[PDB]
């Protein structure tokens, strides 16, 4: 019923629970490829959980949107996608694991910012709709 | 998609009587009559120009146009050599030497602006202390040769005495800021 | 089959050397020279203190000054911590808004005097021959009013400027219909706009377009909702966002955004707090001549920052604004010294610009004016 | 091009390969910049040569990596009509100096 | 008038309503026409040389009412330019000749071309 | 045919002696050349003769003999 | 941060900032490999490649720093890679990633020097033709090598001489006590 | 003969026509357009002038003096030529041909010709291809203006441009076929190239869009005959359709009505009209223009021959 | 007697001073304040000058914005196609001298370094007037030419 | 030529402001 | 009908042109013959 | 029958317009430079923003830490995960406020 995404390009999918449900267990099955003592993998595994459950229990596009707080569907199905590739993609040259000498220096400067300078301020809550 | 998206878009206007409405707006030139129209109105309004050399543009007593090295009412140049806008300068145009006249107090022996190699941000007019130097609104000194715009060492810019008229009310009125 | 698609109307788009690999009319690649405009920008400001270092940005974008001196100011106080005042701020806002006004009446009336329609060039320049009346107002110069400085603000409006804006902005609604009206119904500016250009969201975003050509596609993103620098957070206004992308959308948008800035203007005006002009810190802002002059403490401070300069502490930010060209953010590292170290700006047209590749392959050759026409390819940013 | 050069041998390949390239493409620069009359092709390789043998003592395989792509950049150049041609034709004992200045 | 070969007569179709507020030495008249219409147009300078003239032609003191950065008129700021150090203009001779136009110190055109070196040879 | 004007094109070198040349010497052996040099002679031999000689058989030249035989082979000759 | 947890530790390898926008300072050898995270990744979708910064440390042992900008259009973050690549290093492109860092790494190149690994067209894109060196170094002279440029009897053309110009005054305003 | 009293004039009128254009282009930009080289710009054409005469040429090239040294002459001369049969007044045409109007389309066709010889003398591929398409375009509004003057000739009797002025003086033809005068008018815009549709007349590819060797003399008559040219296809605009030299006939007490008084002032109000379409207008790209003198005043042309042909063939008002 | 020759000079003068159309090499923001000079307020039409285009007729050459090291040769290049009575002006500090940028490696100092310049417009953004002024002094510059007294020696 | 014609229709003008008109 | 209205709409010169031509291939087919009074 | 709804009647041409020219001093400006409540209290360092600020904190981890750490996130819950920034379009002709701002 989706008229269209204001987005160009993202055209508007009707299908759109069915291919999210695909992809989200296309996801979790694929996912179970890297380590499981990953960031990575617990990530992937509780929004890719979360999303595929919201798809499940609700219909409508509308109602994924409203409860599953993340944009469009259409959105949604790129970025499903996208996590499909990238988990595809870490399969190879796995980067997984720390070498011995790992070397990492957290580094932080506290210096506070002055208010009227740009500040990435959060945005609206998944209270939108 | 196009494909239906070009039949949607022309099944949305697909109603007789508006049909006509954009038929009328295509055959007979309806947005471009409307162009032509105003069009019109502006050949006939009063015209926004300016006949320059015997009328000129606005312009504020910030204008920043052609440097001049002020003086103190009692002759004196106003430039004591700290050399401050010759360091604030962005382009380095000013080149400011200083030596102890025989009076006893400092003056600069040279105090050449490029004016070519100048950028008219009116940062020497904030540095100089003393507001020795500020930029007179005169603008209008294109110059036949390169060498005549490279403004001589505090000769040229003591130029600024004809321009004091002009600098010393827009520095009164300025002053406020 | 080369052809070296050169400057068409030079003064309007000036060093514009594209390389286009053309199919008869129908263009298959176009490959932009840059350089041409490239003055040492990114080295010269390494050379120079963070003051000095001013005056480079109104000379980034040339027909929207003080857009970059506002992206540079939010660069060193980003680093300096330095607090500026509500007037500062606000001014800030109602000069960098009648950039963007500057700036789309430039950039869409020249790009409109490249598609052939030659009065909504001149009507266009003369409002901006008006706004140009408030900047040299309000600083000295007409176009490179080194005006934003890193504290605050250079120096107060002048007691009639803001009658002036008022007196501006009222009558400023009908210019941007007259320039709607010559241009917007029109069926031969429709017909070469419209599926010029067009760039889906995807393509935007990949190319780093973040402009009138990243709300084209219809992506809502404005760093002025998305990351309020200012005031911005308290002025109202909306973000004209186009549904389809094409060279008419984005025109649409520039167009509106002509008026959303009226609005901000408006606003800026209506409410401007009588307080101080530059931050406090007087360690950050040169004292007044008649302070300086009068208090031996703020004449060492004005000696200290008109040549040796803040010496902003050791950092590295990227403060990126709503230019009006797109996100002009300058990514300044800072060595603890007085002068900047390698403060890189990024400029968008130099993203657009690479954007005409893609934008303008299987366009017709007339159409390639067209789209350096709406990608507001300014080269001083190239 | 990805640095394949792990060691001195593949670097001294593809070194190899562009002198192969710019020899082979001698021809185009000859035409294009109209030097086939004042510079004989065996003068151009012996310039070629030269280059690539006045920089041979570098022991760093990803210098000569760099050289290379340097050249090819250079030879880029000069076959498109990027660059003119009066510096193609250009590019092919104390006492004698304490006369003319002081360093 | 007499003159049809310049915008002068520009000019010249102004004054028709306008004031004429003072007249500074070199004999440039210096005209106000407010009230009627197009701000900016309302203040102009006949040029008192209706052949060679140009623009700098006026002086210090009118050279501010004349871009409206000042609402004082030259005979207001006449009572306000230094006596001890006034200089009168000098039109801009640029390019007219040597010995108007400008010359730096070392031009060779100058008469005096200092010599910069620093050392003082022997 | 052949082995005449590569002799001669080995000769006239800018990088040799006319007198070590011979058709049995070699460029690091008895001219003693560089690789570079002798990736020059092959380029010599393959713009005298015409030939479009691949890299992979022109690193396997090292002496004139072997340059007889691969400019003898050649069915494009010229 | 998010973005911490869920990257491969191995990946953000050598820093990490808090403020002033935050960065992984990573190795170029992970680099692109870090830069096809943060993209195409459900949690942290940047997808728009503001900024590529070659900020050069001659003091460091590996000169360069190419300070990848990254803004992610959907979370509204900006986080900031960074590598650091010496004057012969040549470090992976991302113009595989994000089409818009084909002009970036050019100017890179350019300026800099720091050649960019199968960067398709990497060609000095600011700089003259004929450019030799790189300018935005910091051991490149501000007024440049051989970059006058006249008309001569060689009529049409401009020649490249060596330079000579009023020289830069350098001045020392850098205080003590810091 | 007297064939200078109408080509001297004719040359005035397009020095003065290059003035008109500037001025009123600019007065619509709110501007004054020359203003100082004249009492009101008047000298400005011929300032302009003096200085293309009086400006050395780049190289003399006397050589190819056959070739392309009288091509522009031949447009010159075409654009000139099609002003005998041109009617100013009740006799005042130089020549009454009684077929005067299609020796003017036959004019026109070798106006085709100056074009494209000049184009192809340019050794120039992109000159050459610009002047190609600028014939093509010239070539394809030249079916649609000979439908529109079938339609105003179907209504006259006569091919006799006299006789077409003479045949208006019950009405016009501009009112009963107004939606005709658009087309004509529209295609006289496109037919020349001085219009919203002059994509090969876009300001730079103009110039380097018909010759190379200019010497200032090519680059004059060439706006000459652009300029004539437009006076002319504004001078059929008047005669066809608006009364060639006819009143509104109202006989006034104040006007003694002459007659080249009312041609003039109805070829002012159309070149008036080509200046400000000018103006007010974008280009139309020459790949929507062509698709717009086949697609779309062809057909409306042909439709107008058979409405135009079919109520005078109905009603017996031939 | 040689007032006819005076005229004759007075006449070719008024005629390249009042139609002098300049080849606006309007690189960066000082072609943004040439816009402004060709703009409705200062009319450059007025003067007869006519924004060409091309190099191959133009009088003039107003070249404005910083001459970068690389578009020095496409300069040169342009001002050797203008026919012989051209003058070149330079508009901005960036072109007529080295200005902000006379020490950047990639700007040439000034464009007196590739073409003869006949009149500095001076001001690095020139107030639109000023540029103005400064072909109202390349007017004046013609009409001290006298190229038929010259030519009569 | 097969390269994709610039169709001049589309979808009518409606002004596509964001969603923060009233409340963010 | 629909696709009468659709074409009417997104060819405006070709769906006037059969009608501003109909007027005259129709006034002389039934209107003059009509017109034997 | 045109863009004239008695409102284009705000026209370009002002004819009354910068009143008081800039350089006149009919109201004399003030232009504050500080605060009243920092005029007799110059203490600084309180109020000092260039380096009154936490000094960088650069503390190396070695990989125990990160296998704690690892080992430490059990589960990726809902608000461990970055916000989206939710924007969608709208359509608006000039309801805001009426067309008047
Ligand atoms: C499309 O865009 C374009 C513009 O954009 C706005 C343009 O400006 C223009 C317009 C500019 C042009 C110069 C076009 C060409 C027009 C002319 C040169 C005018 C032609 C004028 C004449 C026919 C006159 C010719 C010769 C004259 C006046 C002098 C001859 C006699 C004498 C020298 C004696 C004079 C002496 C005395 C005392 C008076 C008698 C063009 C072409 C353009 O293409
Ligand atoms: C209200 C009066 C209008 C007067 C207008 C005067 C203007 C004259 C000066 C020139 C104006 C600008 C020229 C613009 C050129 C382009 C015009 C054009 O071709 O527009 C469209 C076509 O316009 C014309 O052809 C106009 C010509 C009108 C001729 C008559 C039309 C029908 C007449 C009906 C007669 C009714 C009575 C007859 C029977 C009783 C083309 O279609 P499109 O691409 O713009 O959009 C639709 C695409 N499918
Ligand atoms: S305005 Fe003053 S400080 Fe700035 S560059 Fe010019 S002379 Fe130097
Ligand atoms: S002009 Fe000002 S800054 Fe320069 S030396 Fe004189 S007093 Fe000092
Ligand atoms: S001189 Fe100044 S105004 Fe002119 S182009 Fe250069 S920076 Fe811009």
């Amino acid at each position: 019923v989706k008229q269209t995404t204001g987005i160009v390009g993202l055209d508007v999918v009707p299908n759109a629970r069915a291919v999210l449900i695909d992809l989200y267990s296309k996801t979790l099955k694929e996912i179970q490829a890297v380590p499981e003592d990953e960031g990575y993998r617990k990530a992937v595994e509780s929004f890719t959980r979360q999303r595929l459950n919201v798809c499940k229990e609700e219909e409508d596009w509308e109602m994924i949107e409203k409860r599953l707080g993340c944009g469009q569907v259409e959105e949604l199905i790129e970025e499903a996608r996208d996590e499909l590739t990238l988990i595809g993609k870490m399969i190879e040259w796995d980067p997984w694991g720390v070498p011995d000498d790992y070397e990492c220096e957290v580094i932080e400067n506290d210096a506070p910012i002055p208010k009227h300078v740009p500040q990435h301020r959060p945005g609206p809550l998944p209270e939108q709709f | 998609d196009d494909e239906e998206a070009e039949q949607l878009a022309k099944e949305i206007s697909k109603d007789w009587s508006t049909v006509f409405e954009r038929s009328m707006n295509t055959l007979f030139l309806t947005e471009m009559v409307r162009g032509l129209s105003l069009t019109l109105k502006y050949f006939f309004d009063p015209k926004v120009t300016i006949n320059y050399p015997f009328e000129k543009g606005p312009l504020s007593p910030r204008f920043r146009g052609e440097h001049a090295l002020r003086r103190y009412p009692t002759g004196e140049e106003r430039c004591i050599a700290c050399k401050l806008c010759e360091a604030v300068c962005p382009a380095q145009a000013i080149t400011i030497e200083a030596e102890e006249r025989e009076d006893g107090s400092r003056r600069t022996t040279r105090y050449d602006i490029d004016m070519t190699k100048c950028i008219y941000c009116g940062f020497c007019q904030e540095a100089c202390p003393v507001d020795a130097i500020v930029e007179g609104p005169n603008f209008e000194f294109a110059t036949e040769t390169h060498e005549e715009l490279l403004y001589d060492k505090e000769k040229l810019l003591e130029n600024g005495d004809r321009w004091e008229t002009e600098i010393a009310e827009n520095l009164r009125s300025e002053s406020l800021y | 089959f080369t052809l070296n698609f050169g400057p068409q109307h030079p003064a309007a788009h000036g060093v514009l050397r594209l390389v286009l690999e053309m199919n008869g009319e129908v263009v298959e690649r176009a490959e932009p020279h840059i350089g041409l405009l490239h003055r040492g920008t990114e080295k010269l400001i390494e050379y120079k203190t963070y003051l000095q270092a001013l005056p480079y940005f109104d000379r980034s974008d040339y027909v929207s000054m003080m857009a970059q001196e506002h992206a540079y100011s939010l660069a060193v106080e980003k680093l300096l911590n330095c607090e500026v005042p509500l007037r500062a701020q606000y001014i800030r806002v109602l000069f960098c808004e009648i950039t963007r006004i500057l700036n789309h009446l430039l950039a869409l009336t020249t790009h409109a005097m490249d598609v052939g329609a030659l009065t909504p060039f001149l009507w266009a320049f003369e409002e901006r021959e008006k706004l140009l009346e408030f900047y040299e107002r309000v600083s000295g110069a007409r176009m490179h009013a080194s005006f934003i400085r890193p504290g605050g603000v250079a120096q107060d409006l002048p007691l009639g400027l803001c009658r002036d804006i008022d007196s501006f902005t009222q009558q400023f609604a009908s210019r941007i219909d007259e320039l709607e009206e010559m241009l917007t119904g029109n069926r031969i500016w429709k017909q070469r706009l419209v599926d010029i250009g067009t760039v889906t969201a995807q393509q935007a975003k990949d190319w780093g377009f973040s402009g009138v050509m990243l709300r084209g596609p219809g992506v809502c993103w404005d760093l002025r909702r998305a990351a309020p620098y200012d005031v911005y957070d308290q002025l109202d206004f909306d973000v004209p966002v186009g549904t389809r992308g094409d060279c008419y959308d984005r025109y649409c948008i520039r167009i509106e955004e002509m008026r959303q800035s009226l609005r901000i203007i408006v606003q800026c005006l209506n409410q401007m707090p009588s307080g101080m002009i530059k931050a406090d810190d007087r360690k950050l802002c040169p004292p007044s001549r008649c302070r300086m002059k009068l208090s031996m403490e703020s004449s060492i401070h004005h000696f200290e920052l008109y040549t040796e300069g803040f010496s902003v502490p050791a950092s590295s930010t990227y403060t990126a604004v709503e230019a009006p060209k797109g996100e002009f953010g300058v990514f300044l590292v800072s060595n603890g010294s007085n002068r900047p170290y390698r403060c890189k700006i990024r400029a968008p047209g130099f993203a657009h610009l690479q954007g005409l590749d893609f934008m303008s392959k299987h366009h017709m050759l007339a159409d390639v004016v067209t789209i350096i026409g709406t990608q507001d390819i300014v080269f001083g940013e190239v | 091009v990805p640095p394949n050069s792990a060691n001195l041998t593949e670097a001294r390949r593809r070194v190899f390969d562009f002198f192969r390239a710019a020899c082979r493409s001698i021809p185009t620069i000859m035409d294009i910049y109209n030097l086939q009359d004042v510079v004989a092709p065996s003068q151009l390789r012996y310039a070629i040569s030269a280059q690539i043998r006045n920089n041979a003592h570098i022991t760093d395989p990803k210098v000569i990596d760099l050289l290379i792509f340097k050249g090819m950049e250079e030879l880029t150049d000069i076959v498109d009509h990027a660059k003119q041609r009066h510096h193609i034709i250009g590019q092919y004992d104390f006492l004698k100096n304490f006369y003319t200045s002081n360093y | 008038r007499c003159l049809p070969d310049g915008n002068l007569l520009q000019t010249k179709i102004h004054n028709i309503g306008a004031t004429l507020v003072g007249v500074d030495k070199f004999g440039n008249k210096y005209y106000q026409k407010l009230g009627d219409t197009q701000y900016g147009r309302h203040r102009w300078v006949e040029y008192a040389s209706k052949d060679r003239y140009n623009a700098s032609q006026v002086p210090a003191e009118w050279h501010g009412w004349l871009h409206f950065i000042t609402d004082h008129t030259g005979d207001e700021l006449l009572s306000l330019k230094p006596k001890r150090y006034g200089l009168e203009h000098k039109e801009n001779f640029s390019g007219e000749g040597d010995a108007y136009i400008y010359h730096s110190k070392g031009h060779t055109l100058n008469p005096g071309q200092k010599n910069w070196t620093r050392y003082q040879s022997w | 045919a052949v082995v005449d004007r590569v002799l001669d094109v080995v000769k006239s070198f800018p990088k040799v002696d006319p007198s070590k040349v011979t058709p049995e010497v070699h460029f690091q052996n008895d001219l003693g050349l560089d690789s570079l040099d002798t990736v020059e002679i092959v380029m010599a031999i393959e713009e005298e003769f015409k030939l479009e000689i691949p890299d992979k058989e022109a690193d396997k030249i090292d002496s004139c003999s072997l340059a007889i035989e691969y400019v003898y082979n050649h069915p494009m000759s010229s | 941060k998010y973005s911490w947890e869920t990257l491969p530790k191995k990946w953000v390898k050598k820093m990490e900032r808090s403020e002033h926008g935050n960065r992984f300072d990573t190795n170029t050898d992970y680099l692109f490999q870090l830069l096809c995270f943060l993209k195409l990744h459900t949690y942290t979708r940047v997808q728009v490649l503001i900024d590529i910064c070659g900020v050069d440390y001659p003091s460091r042992k590996r000169r360069f720093e190419v300070v990848y900008n990254l803004l992610s259009t959907r979370y509204n973050s900006r986080i900031r890679v960074q590598t650091s690549a010496d004057e012969v290093t040549r470090i992976s492109s991302v113009v595989s990633l994000f089409p818009s860092a084909g002009w970036w790494e050019r100017e890179v190149w350019d300026m800099f020097g720091v050649s960019f690994i199968n960067h398709p067209d990497l060609r000095r894109i600011l700089t003259d033709y004929g450019f030799e060196g790189h300018p935005l170094r910091k051991d490149f002279p501000l007024s440049g090598y051989v970059q006058v440029r006249y008309d001569d009897p060689e009529k049409r053309v401009v020649s490249e001489p060596i330079e000579m110009t009023q020289e830069f005054r350098y001045f020392d305003f850098a205080s003590p006590w810091e | 003969a007297e064939i200078l009293g109408i080509i001297l004039p004719l040359l005035l009128g397009v020095a003065f026509l290059v003035l008109a254009e500037r001025k009123v282009m600019a007065f619509v930009q709110r501007r004054k357009g020359p203003d100082v080289v004249g009492s009101f710009g008047l000298l400005q054409p011929l300032a302009d002038g003096l200085k293309l005469i009086l400006k050395e040429p780049i190289s003399p090239s006397s050589a190819n003096f056959f070739l392309f040294r009288m091509a522009p002459v031949a447009t010159f001369m075409l654009s000139l030529v099609a002003w005998a049969v041109v009617p100013f007044d009740y006799g005042m045409v130089l020549s009454d041909l009684n077929i005067g109007l299609l020796y003017l389309f036959a004019i026109s066709s070798l106006g085709v010709y100056g074009i494209i010889i000049a184009g192809w003398s340019s050794n120039s591929k992109y000159a050459f291809l610009g002047a190609l398409r600028s014939a093509a375009q010239m070539v394809s509004y030249e079916v649609s203006i000979g439908l529109i003057l079938i339609t105003v000739l179907i209504c006259v009797g006569s091919c006799n441009l006299s006789e077409i002025v003479m045949a208006q003086k019950q009405i016009w033809f501009g009112i009963p076929l107004f939606p005709v005068l658009v087309m004509f008018f529209i295609s006289c815009l496109a037919e020349t190239n001085r219009a919203p549709f002059d994509l090969p007349e876009a300001e730079a590819e103009l110039v380097a869009g018909y010759n190379v060797e200019y010497s200032s003399m090519g680059f004059a008559l060439f706006f000459l005959g652009e300029y004539a040219n437009m006076i002319l296809m504004s001078g059929l605009c008047t005669l066809f359709f608006l009364g060639g030299w006819l009143p509104i006939l109202d006989l006034p007490i104040f006007k003694k009505i002459p007659g080249s008084i009312w041609f003039s002032i109805k070829v002012l109000f159309f070149l008036f009209l080509y200046i400000w379409v000018r103006a007010a207008f974008p280009r139309y790209r020459y790949d929507q223009l062509m698709g717009l003198g086949w697609k779309v005043f062809l057909p409306l042309s042909l439709a107008w021959v058979v409405s135009v042909s079919g109520l005078l063939v109905t009603f017996q008002w031939l | 007697a040689e007032f006819v020759i005076s005229k004759v000079d007075d006449l070719m003068n008024w005629a390249r001073t009042g139609s002098i159309w300049p080849m606006t090499f309007g690189l960066a923001c000082c072609a943004v304040e040439m816009m402004h000079t060709g703009a409705a307020r200062y009319d450059l039409d007025r003067f007869g000058i006519i924004f060409r285009p091309s190099p191959r007729q133009s009088d003039c050459m107003i070249v404005a914005g910083t001459l970068t090291n690389k578009m020095a040769p496409a300069l040169r290049k342009v001002y050797d196609q203008m026919p012989e009575p051209r003058w070149v002006i330079s508009m901005g500090s960036c072109a007529n001298g080295g200005g902000y940028y006379h020490y950047s490696y990639s700007v040439v100092r000034g464009c007196d370094r590739i073409v003869p310049v006949d009149i500095y417009v001076p001001g690095c953004p020139p107030t639109a007037e000023a540029l103005l002024y400064g072909l109202l002094q390349l007017q004046k510059k013609i009409n001290r030419r006298k190229d038929f007294l010259h030519w009569w020696n | 030529a097969a390269a994709a014609a610039a169709a001049a229709a589309a979808a009518a003008a409606a002004a596509a402001a964001a969603a923060a008109a009233a409340a963010a | 009908m629909e696709k009468l209205r659709m074409f009417v709409a997104q060819e405006p010169v070709v769906a006037a042109s059969c009608l501003i031509g109909g007027v005259g291939l129709f006034l002389p087919a039934v209107v003059r013959p009509i017109l034997d009074s | 029958p045109c863009a004239h709804p008695e409102y284009l009647e705000a026209v370009p041409k002002a004819t009354e317009y910068r009143l008081r020219c800039p350089a006149t001093i009919d109201e004399e400006a003030i232009v504050p430079s500080s605060d009243p409540e920092t005029v007799y209290n110059i203490v600084y360092h309180g109020r000092d923003q260039r380096r009154n600020r936490p000094p960088i904190r650069r503390y190396v981890l070695t990989k125990d830490n990160v296998v704690q750490m690892m080992n430490e996130k059990k589960s990726f819950d809902v608000s461990d995960f970055p916000k989206v920034y939710l924007t969608t379009v709208e359509e608006d002709l000039d309801t805001r406020g009426g067309g008047y701002e």
